[PDB]
């Protein structure tokens, strides 16, 4: 579906710049930085606990194989 | 009026390509469509120039893909090039499906299914790809994972001597591959463009997982920019490995010649099948095995049915979240202990995971889905 | 070679009249006269 | 050198008038008998599509050079129907004028009409139709007309919907053959040489010639849920050139035709008055008057609420009613008069509408009035004259025509 | 006086056709100055070590 | 109304230099334009820059390879052959004839009939040292190793069809229809010669 | 079956610019030469390679001229013996596998052409191995010909140790110690596997600074594009 | 009932309230509830088309509304349940009839 | 009697000023009608945003009553004498004019100076007139073309007074008291702002001597602070779109940054607009016409209507055009438009702007018809250039014009530019700004 | 001529990670060697020496080549 026949919107204004009116990078590390921190806090209790049982899982099962190879004292 | 939307090949490229109507808010995990088509001819066009010094007899067949990389002009950068691209072609697909996964594109279901046997076919190539230098772990990869055939009853021991061609991995086998590894990109270049064909019948799918008719912006120039910007850093990850660490991805024992007495010590396909290599193990009957590693890939076929919530992205569905990350944690596990020799503790380790992803999809991330909507009263 | 007062398009809903100081100069008096042209819009005048 | 007009009637009928004043642009005029009055039953709209055909093919031109080579120069062909003229009109600079005309004498002494082209030009009437009908000043006048006739000035400006798609090139010759005649034609013109006008007229149109408006009395009711209700209330008056006429043409300003001041109250205008002192809401009113050869309609054309239709009409009669009984003092018909005399002077102001008058005039009369001779003529106009005229209206058999949701608007006889 | 920028546009990026002249050309001395200034970074890391600062031992 | 409807401040978002809303924009338009279109431009030439290299690499590809390179050229020891022998070589899977010409076969094949010849070629031009011919060692008509000293020319003679050579590799009488083929070389010292 | 890894020694081509040492390739080559050659073959290696590396063409034509090699048929259809010359590969020891295992006790000496990269470590590895050798610990003795080496698979190894103080005598006068013997031949040995190497970095380097240039700049034609929309702002103005 | 409380938690761990939406903007469309939206009175859809195209704009640049301005929890009118229930409802009729 | 001799012998216009510096400007001619009227430097652009609509505001009020003719008076006394009288407001001009018989003109004269200078501004028709503005407001939103160029205006000249509307915002006209009103008049309505122009049958000494007896009393000094000069307005590349799928016809508004009137490019321009013109659906030329433009929108029914305009202010401007479309042709309306500025820009040929020249001399030389118009033009062209310029000087700078210069000024204004777009209706196709953007060049020239 | 490599071996040997594991492998070769007929022998507690050691030894054996 071409545009013109996509859907129907009613009294829905927008104003936009050109590109050449206006900058690349508007208060990028300014307001940058916060929206990372507010994005990273957000997920991050969904996103890492599984990532940090891997790393546990991982390094128990490591050293956990080299010891098995070891003698046991008897 | 244009002659982009008049002309027969123009018309096609000015509605797919450029005034194609694209949501307005796609994520950089919508990038790897674009991507994979970009892989996919750079695997073509480094492995045809490959192909003009390659030979597929058993003899010359590890020498030539040597000649390649110390005699011909640029034949190494070529060589590892092809390789990692296979890397970073399936870095590029577990990308795409996993996005596919959180934000429940697989409800269009033919673009879903046809995703599925393009997983496939690009697994069958490089599977394939993989035996043509002829070395250790190709040949023994080989033999064990095509014999892994011979558990099916009645027939499996005939059907994995007539792929061999005879009754070892030998020369009839090697030639084969590289004949059937030539032609298959093609059927996939041509499966994707069946994949895109369905695509176009809806438009895409955005991390909302609500319908973007409301905002929708050209391609071109928002997402040809984007598209630029990835490839971009798709040659840099691509080009770091080449350049930087070229068999970091790779094995040793596929530098020494393959040899049908000398068995190596730890044998296992390239990374990217670990995971399935690793649920075909835990469990200890092989036909059974079998039947696990066939539905650890086509249980992606049963996915759509599985969907149980109201909401199609899992972009405000918590648990949900929580349940994919754990899938992915697990994936990484299962790749994990696929790479590892078969003893305590990654025997049970590997159950456990194995047992895990198909827990995870079959039961618990459909069971998330009910227990949200009844948490918001649906 | 100069455009009209009013250029005029079918199926374009019509201004609306809401007072009596918009509304004066409507009420026809003298009968009608049609115009079309090459270059100027077509109108129907009293 | 100021310069006046010059005027000739050749022996087979038609008239040339022209003004040399030496401006830079030239206006030319070709008028013609040959306005919607002159179809019937059978050829109905056939002037409609007339109107919209020149710039197809002609015998010494191409649709294609028509549009081109007055675009080329910077001109302008336009046509303009009445209910009793059809006037062709090009503009452009003087140097030009040749070229204009040479494609003016195409257009009308010898036009194509073919299969293809007239075909092709159908939808047109539909178009041009519906862009007028969206004023709603042409449902009501088209049917006032038609209301109030039972033949040839009841005819329409536009071409009736069963027609469109059905006007043949056959009408389109025969109308033009039986219409567009030497003693029919005036050749007007402003900034050329009277003898190359007449020149002209001679060897390229010298071509040879090819019934009276019964007033009806009637009413038409478009019933179509608007808030506004247009309507109109006329009775027979009086034909052009006739000395009657004026004393209508006076009576109308004395009621009120149109507005002086913008966004003004109307102070001077008995009608609006006498409808405002009852009625505060939105509304318009005023007087109509047209005038043609055989007859004339005079009376007064509302614009009202829904609600309030039949309190605005019965107003606006009873304002006439007045004016009839003997209410009449000078200082309004001295100031009728100096509206009339002004809106004519101002009228005439342009060279477009100056080339209007001469042109119409030579139609329905021999020759050129000038503007101190019509003025005088509007001082002959005595109040008795003005009374005599508002009189006949009251006791004159009435035609009506009205649009709107009509559900509060009087019928004729409820009046 | 306009500023660099602006000198750059009128010149150069306003026609398309100087506007791809202009690349031609740069990318002719951005090639050679890109190449020699990058390869005496490399040689410096690895002075002495390469068979170039070596060579002249055996010739 | 419609014309309660102000648009809003897009300060935050401006470039500098159309900050000031009682300034004309068209002082700064002439410079916003110069700065985006270098980054395109700068750009290209990288891209430029980055696809010839790509590309000029697998052309690269499909030229000799280092081991087709190595067997290009052979060279020969001049001091090697004695005045009157030819000296068979291997050269890129052919035999190669060199052959060291004494005063008399130098002066005997200097004063041969150019026209009787099939294939008019003098013998200052088929050589560049006159003491020096070099030859591949394949008859032309259909592909043997003529045998050296022999034949009536005394030259080169082939028991296939019925070829005669002569001492500068002239074919004289026979079905041939070129000359025995001059390869391309370059005499180093003067003790050496590499042919390729 | 314990395992001990190697350690990772400070390399001269060690980090993501560094060249291999050419000066360690030249004295490493020889380390093959004079000590390896007679048990290991290197194959994919021939004379020609090593020119504009550690040898000028004339040097590698005089290393190539030393040695013996086979070549026919000459035109009595006989296969004869010839010195050799810059397209010859490095000349194998024996004529076959079944020859070298008689010659070793039953073990096959590894062709040397890709032993940095078919080993996990590689010269770290090598290294390890070459310098590892000592008695073994209490409790241990193998069959008459496996020494024991730490570095080794399964602690026991079919090579006596090839190399110790003085084995040969460098061209360049470098006091030939284990060690120095040890890393100049994995060095060599580094370049055997990997030729590319020093070409492979330089490409890195000009890769890493192109992106460093590209990046940024498409990424800000990208924000630049993307400016209309990161902008804009909505206005619901429902009657 | 008792259960409320992790309902409220919920619904503002989900987050659709940050981009100004309602549940019932969230649902997936289905032929049931594309009946539904077109059953909508033009208030109720050009709300929704409005609050959609603010989530999907807010959703492009990474960011949320102020926290005055996110959806609470009561105020979360089900706006679209009488219409899908009712399309819902017709349809379950129609299969019935069917058999 | 040919064209250029035609120009030479036109009446000449006279240019008079007053003690109080009240320009007197007058063109004669033996015709029994006139017109007059008073043309001032006022409008929205003069206005700030707290008083925005007073000019208008005022405007319906100056015909309602004064100090000497209170209430209906002046009304009653201008229609029992034939009179028409009238008046507009644009961002930089308010004008008021009379039509009256040529002997009333001292009459004329003495009721227009009754209007400005006397005006009554009653408190209860001021109460009266703010409802009647409140519905001219909302019939105002009704006419599609009035808020596109309302919007075209807003975006192009966003955050200055040339943004403002001459209506004004409606809380202002709710709140707008009689102080304000006063205080807006005194300071803009001075003798130098103003012109007192007039055409028809009219001696300009006896204007003259009329302007004395009336308007000698307008105030033309300005105390030590403050003197209403316009600040220049700032353009700006931009786009403002009401999406509105309830109606049938999208109206799209789009324009790079124009000169404005002082600047002699002006001419080279209107020759460029009048090449590609303008059409609507009852024109009856269709295929055949000249315009590439108009001759591909009338074959394949792109638009219902379209026109080119340049709109000037003091030292900016609007340089474009507007169309009504399908709601499925808006993009190929689009591309075809700058397809034609480009090509003009680009490719101009000779014997189309000589066409463009015949157009634009034609275009007028007849718009001077009658006296108001003729009126308004030594009215307005006072304020603007600061003189009448004569038709013989039109002609030689339209002479001076040939392909070359409509390539070069072209070039300037719309070749590689930023537009304002303003699009109402139906306008989901619509072409994104950076389409547009990328249409204002050719990646060949 | 002296290595620098059992230079270095022995100052590395010095160290209290390396004479800490060089006390626990002489703890099990006067275990075993003393004790008759087990089969436990001493590889790990050598290779716990060597990892210690070589590492140490890597840190700074290319100084001296
Ligand atoms: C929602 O986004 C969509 C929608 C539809 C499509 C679609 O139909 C197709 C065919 C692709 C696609 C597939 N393969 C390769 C490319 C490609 C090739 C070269 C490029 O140039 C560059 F790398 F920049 F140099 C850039 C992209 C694009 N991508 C899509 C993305």
């Amino acid at each position: 579906r071409q545009f013109g026949h996509l859907t129907r919107v009613r009294h829905v204004i927008t104003y936009s710049l050109s590109p050449f009116e206006q900058r690349a990078f508007p208060h990028y590390f300014s307001k940058g930085i916060p929206n990372v921190l507010r994005r990273t806090r957000a997920c991050i209790l969904r996103v890492a606990p599984p990532f940090v049982a891997f790393y546990l899982v991982y390094t128990w099962g490591t050293q956990e194989f080299e010891k098995s190879k070891r003698k046991n004292p008897a | 009026t244009n002659i982009r939307k008049s002309h027969p090949l123009m018309k096609i490229v000015n509605n797919a390509f450029i005034d194609l109507p694209a949501p307005s808010n796609i994520s950089s995990w919508w990038n790897f469509g674009s991507l994979l088509g970009i892989c996919l001819i750079l695997q073509i066009l480094t492995g045809l120039f490959l192909a003009m010094h390659y030979t597929s007899d058993t003899t010359t067949a590890f020498s030539s893909v040597t000649h390649i990389c110390r005699d011909v002009n640029y034949g190494w950068i070529i060589r590892y090039m092809h390789a990692n691209g296979a890397s970073m072609f399936f870095i590029c697909l577990y990308m795409h499906v996993g996005r596919g996964l959180y934000y429940g594109s697989y409800t269009f279901l033919e673009t879903w299914n046809i995703g599925v046997i393009l997983l496939l076919t690009v697994m069958a190539t490089a599977f394939m790809g993989y035996v043509l230098p002829w070395g250790q772990m190709s040949f023994w990869g080989a033999t064990v994972i095509t014999n892994l055939l011979s558990a099916i009853p009645y027939i499996g021991t005939n059907l994995v001597e007539w792929i061999w061609g005879g009754f070892s991995v030998d020369k009839a086998t090697l030639t084969r591959f590289f004949a059937f590894h030539f032609i298959l990109p093609f059927i996939i270049m041509a499966i994707a463009m069946v994949h895109l064909l369905f695509l176009h019948e809806t438009g895409s799918n955005n991390p909302t997982g609500i319908s973007s008719d409301v905002d929708k912006i050209p391609f071109h120039p928002y997402y040809t920019i984007k598209d630029i910007l990835g490839a971009l850093l798709l040659i840099l990850a691509l080009m770091l490995l080449v350049l930087f660490a070229p068999d970091l991805l790779g094995d040793p024992d596929n530098y020494t010649p393959a040899n049908p007495l000398n068995t190596p010590p730890h044998i296992k396909p390239e990374w990217y099948f670990l995971f399935a290599y690793a649920i075909l193990r835990s469990i200890p009957n092989k036909l059974g095995g079998v039947l696990a590693l066939a539905f650890s890939i086509l249980i992606l076929a049963l996915i759509p049915l599985l969907h149980t919530s109201k909401q199609r992205s899992m972009m405000f569905r918590p648990l949900s979240q929580c349940l994919f990350w754990a899938l992915v944690a697990d994936l990484l596990t299962l790749t994990w202990i696929g790479g590892q020799p078969v003893e305590h503790p990654y025997i049970t380790i590997g159950q456990l995971a194995s047992v895990l992803y198909f827990l995870l999809i079959l039961v618990l991330m459909p069971t998330a889905g009910t227990i949200e909507n009844k948490l918001l009263k649906w | 070679a100069v455009p009209a007062t009013s250029e005029s398009p079918v199926l374009d809903l019509k201004r609306s009249v809401l007072c009596r100081e918009s509304l004066r100069g409507q009420a026809a008096g003298r009968p009608l006269v049609a115009s079309v042209s090459l270059n100027v819009p077509a109108s129907v005048r009293y | 050198h100021p310069q006046d007009l010059e005027f000739t009637r050749l022996p087979n009928g038609l008239v040339i008038a022209s003004l040399e004043n030496y401006a830079p642009a030239s206006r030319i005029g070709l008028f013609i008998k040959a306005g919607s009055r002159y179809e019937n039953s059978n050829n109905l709209g056939t002037s409609h599509l007339l109107r919209l055909a020149s710039s197809l093919t002609t015998k010494g031109a191409s649709s294609f050079k028509i549009t081109r080579g007055i675009e080329a120069v910077g001109g302008k062909l336009s046509v303009t129907s009445t209910r009793e003229n059809m006037a062709y009109t090009v503009e452009c600079l003087r140097d030009d004028v040749d070229i204009l005309m040479e494609f003016l004498l195409n257009v009308t002494t010898a036009p194509e009409f073919r299969r293809w082209e007239v075909a092709a030009l159908q939808p047109q009437l539909r178009i041009d139709k519906a862009v007028a009908l969206q004023n709603p000043q042409a449902h009501v006048i088209e049917n006032l007309h038609a209301a109030a006739y039972r033949n040839a000035l009841a005819n329409s400006l536009y071409c009736p919907d069963y027609r469109i798609g059905k006007v043949t090139p056959v009408e389109l010759h025969d109308y033009v053959q039986n219409h567009f005649t030497s003693a029919r034609m005036a050749l007007i013109g402003l900034g050329v040489s009277h003898p190359v006008l007449k020149q002209v007229a001679e060897q390229f149109l010298n071509i040879r010639g090819g019934a009276k408006a019964k007033y009806h009395g009637g009413e038409i009711r478009e019933q179509n849920g608007d808030s506004l209700v247009h309507a109109a209330l006329v009775a027979e008056s009086a034909a052009i050139g006739s000395a009657e006429a004026n004393a209508f043409s006076v009576l109308q300003h004395v009621l009120g035709a149109g507005p002086h001041v913008k966004r003004g109250s109307n102070a001077t205008s008995s009608l609006y008055q006498a409808v405002a002192k009852g009625v505060h809401q939105p509304f318009d009113v005023s007087a109509f008057n047209a005038s043609y050869s055989d007859s004339g309609l005079f009376g007064f054309y509302t614009i009202s609420q829904a609600a309030s239709a039949g309190d605005v009409i019965k107003a606006a009669y009873n304002q006439v009613k007045t004016i009839a009984q003997g209410n009449l003092s000078n200082p309004d018909v001295q100031a009728a008069k100096n509206k009339l005399k002004a809106g004519y002077l101002m009228s005439v102001e342009s060279s477009e509408g100056f080339l209007d008058e001469v042109g119409s005039q030579a139609l329905a009369a021999g020759s050129y009035t000038p503007p101190s001779t019509v003025l005088q003529q509007i001082d002959a106009v005595a109040d008795a004259d003005v009374i005599n005229a508002a009189k006949k209206f009251v006791s004159g058999r009435k035609s009506m025509a009205a649009s709107g949701n009509l559900g509060h608007t009087p019928f004729i006889d409820e009046l | 006086a306009p500023t660099l920028t602006a000198r750059l546009y009128s010149l150069l990026f306003r026609r398309t056709s100087t506007f791809a002249l202009t690349i031609v050309v740069g990318a002719l001395f951005f090639e050679r100055a890109f190449d020699q200034g990058a390869d005496a970074i490399y040689e410096h890391i690895n002075e002495g070590k390469l068979w170039k600062h070596i060579k002249h031992k055996y010739e | 109304s419609h014309t309660d409807i102000k648009v809003p401040d897009f300060s935050d978002y401006r470039r500098p230099e159309v900050l000031d809303s009682t300034k004309s924009s068209k002082e700064s338009s002439e410079a916003r334009k110069g700065f985006s279109y270098l980054v395109t431009a700068t750009t290209t030439v990288g891209v430029a820059y980055a696809a010839k290299n790509v590309v000029s690499q697998f052309v690269s590809s499909m030229s000799a390879s280092a081991d087709v390179l190595a067997m290009s050229k052979i060279e020969i020891k001049l001091s090697d052959i004695p005045e009157g022998k030819n000296m068979a070589f291997k050269w890129r899977g052919k035999p190669l004839f060199v052959r060291h010409r004494t005063k008399k076969e130098i002066d005997q094949e200097a004063a041969v009939e150019v026209s009787q010849l099939r294939d008019p070629q003098h013998d200052l031009e088929r050589v560049k040292k006159p003491e020096w011919v070099i030859l591949i060692g394949v008859c032309t008509h259909l592909g043997c190793v003529p045998i050296a000293n022999a034949g009536d020319f005394g030259g080169y003679y082939c028991p296939c069809h019925g070829s005669h050579y002569d001492a500068s590799g002239r074919i004289r009488k026979g079905p041939a229809p070129l000359n025995l083929e001059v390869p391309s070389y370059e005499f180093t010292s003067d003790d050496m010669v590499i042919v390729g | 079956d314990l395992e001990l890894h190697p350690p990772s020694y400070p390399w001269s081509h060690r980090g993501l610019l560094s060249s291999l040492d050419h000066t360690s390739i030249r004295r490493g080559f020889q380390v093959y030469k004079q000590v390896c050659s007679s048990c290991h073959s290197m194959d994919y290696v021939a004379y020609r390679h090593l020119v504009g590396v550690c040898y000028t063409e004339d040097e590698a034509k005089a290393l190539a001229e030393e040695v013996e090699v086979q070549d026919g048929p000459n035109e009595d259809g006989e296969m004869f013996m010839r010195p050799g010359k810059l397209s010859d590969y490095f000349p194998k020891p024996y004529p076959n596998p079944e020859a070298a295992r008689a010659a070793n006790n039953g073990a096959l000496p590894p062709d040397l052409s890709y032993i940095v990269r078919a080993r996990h470590g590689g010269e770290d590895y090598v290294f390890s191995l070459l310098t590892g050798y000592c008695e073994p610990p209490t409790g241990v003795s193998l069959r008459e010909g496996l020494y024991f080496n730490p570095y080794f698979p399964g602690q026991a190894i079919g090579m006596a140790p090839p190399i110790y103080n003085e084995v040969l005598e460098f061209d360049d006068g470098t006091p030939a110690t284990m060690s120095q013997v040890a890393k100049d031949v994995c060095t060599f040995l580094r370049w055997a596997a990997e030729p590319e190497h020093d070409h492979r970095k330089r490409m890195g380097l000009k890769m890493l600074l192109m992106m460093g240039l590209l990046l940024p700049l498409v990424y800000a034609m990208k924000r630049h594009k993307w400016s209309v929309l990161k902008s804009r702002k909505l206005a619901y103005r429902p009657p | 009932r008792w259960l409320e409380g992790i309902r409220k938690w919920y619904y503002n761990a989900a987050g659709f309230n940050k981009l100004g939406l309602m549940r019932d903007d969230t649902i997936h469309e289905n032929d049931d509830v594309k009946e539904a939206i077109r059953r909508l009175p033009e208030n109720l859809y050009d709300d929704r088309v409005f609050r959609i195209k603010r989530a999907l704009d807010l959703s492009m640049r990474q960011q949320i509304l102020p926290k005055e301005q996110w959806t609470k929890y009561e105020e979360d009118k089900s706006y679209l349940e009488p219409y899908l229930k009712e399309v819902i409802r017709e349809r379950k009729e129609r299969e019935e009839w069917a058999k | 009697a040919t064209y250029a001799q035609a120009l030479q012998s036109v009446p000449e216009t006279q240019v008079s000023q007053l003690d109080n510096g009240l320009r007197v400007a007058s063109e004669q001619s033996s015709q029994p009608t006139c017109t007059v009227g008073v043309w001032i430097d006022a409008g929205s652009r003069y206005e700030s945003e707290k008083n925005n609509g007073a000019g208008y505001f005022v405007e319906h009020l100056a015909f309602k009553g004064t100090k000497n003719r209170p209430g209906n008076a002046l009304e009653k006394e201008v229609e029992s004498m034939g009179a028409h009288l009238n008046a507009y407001s644009t961002r930089e001009h308010t004008a008021y004019y009379i039509k009256a018989l040529s002997k009333d003109l001292p009459k004329a004269v003495e009721l227009l100076a009754d209007i400005v200078q006397n005006c009554s501004l009653e408190d209860s028709q001021i109460e009266k007139e703010r409802d009647v503005i409140l519905q001219e407001l909302q019939e105002n939103d009704t006419s599609m073309r009035d808020v596109v160029f309302n919007y075209l205006h807003a975006t192009a000249f966003q955050g200055t007074p040339l943004a403002q509307s001459v209506e004004g915002p409606s809380e202002n006209v709710r709140k707008l008291s009689r102080a304000d009103l006063t205080e807006y008049l005194s300071r803009h309505y001075k003798a130098p702002r103003m012109v007192l122009a007039a055409a028809g049958g009219l001696e300009h000494r006896q204007l003259l001597d009329l302007a004395q007896k009336h308007f000698s009393g307008l105030s033309g000094t300005y105390d030590e602070e403050t003197v209403p000069t316009l600040s220049p307005c700032r353009f700006t590349g931009s786009q403002i779109c009401h999406r509105e799928d309830g109606l049938p016809l999208a109206h799209v508004a789009i324009a790079v940054e124009g000169p404005g009137w002082a600047h002699p490019d002006n001419v080279a321009l209107q020759v460029a607009n009048a090449i590609i013109g303008h059409y609507d659906c009852t024109y009856g030329g269709g295929a055949h016409l000249s315009s590439p433009l108009a001759s591909i929108a009338a074959t394949n029914k792109l638009c219902q209507s379209f026109q080119t305009f340049n709109i000037c202010y003091a030292d900016t401007g609007l340089l474009g055009a507007h169309f009504v479309c399908d709601h499925m042709s808006i993009d190929d309306m689009m591309f075809v438009l700058q397809g034609q500025w480009m090509r003009l820009c680009t490719s101009a040929t000779e014997s189309e702007v000589l066409r463009g020249k015949n157009l634009l001399r034609n275009a007028l030389v007849s718009h001077l018809d009658g006296t108001t118009p003729v009126c308004e033009d030594i009215g307005r062209s006072l304020l603007t250039y600061g003189r009448r310029i004569p038709l013989a000087e039109w002609e030689s700078r339209i002479a001076e014009v040939d392909a070359r210069v409509v390539r070069e000024v072209c070039s300037k204004y719309f070749y590689d530019q930023c537009p304002a777009v303003a699009g109402f209706g139906p306008i989901e196709q619509l072409p994104d700004y950076n389409r547009i953007r990328s249409g204002m060049f050719w990646l060949r020239f | 001529l002296v290595d620098p490599l059992t230079t270095v071996r022995e100052q590395c040997e010095q160290l209290e990670k390396c004479v800490k594991a060089r006390e626990r492998l002489e703890l099990c070769d006067e275990r075993v060697s003393s004790r008759s007929q087990t089969e436990e022998d001493c590889t790990e507690e050598l290779l716990d020496f060597l990892h210690a050691r070589d590492h140490c030894v890597a840190h700074k054996l290319f100084n001296s080549l």
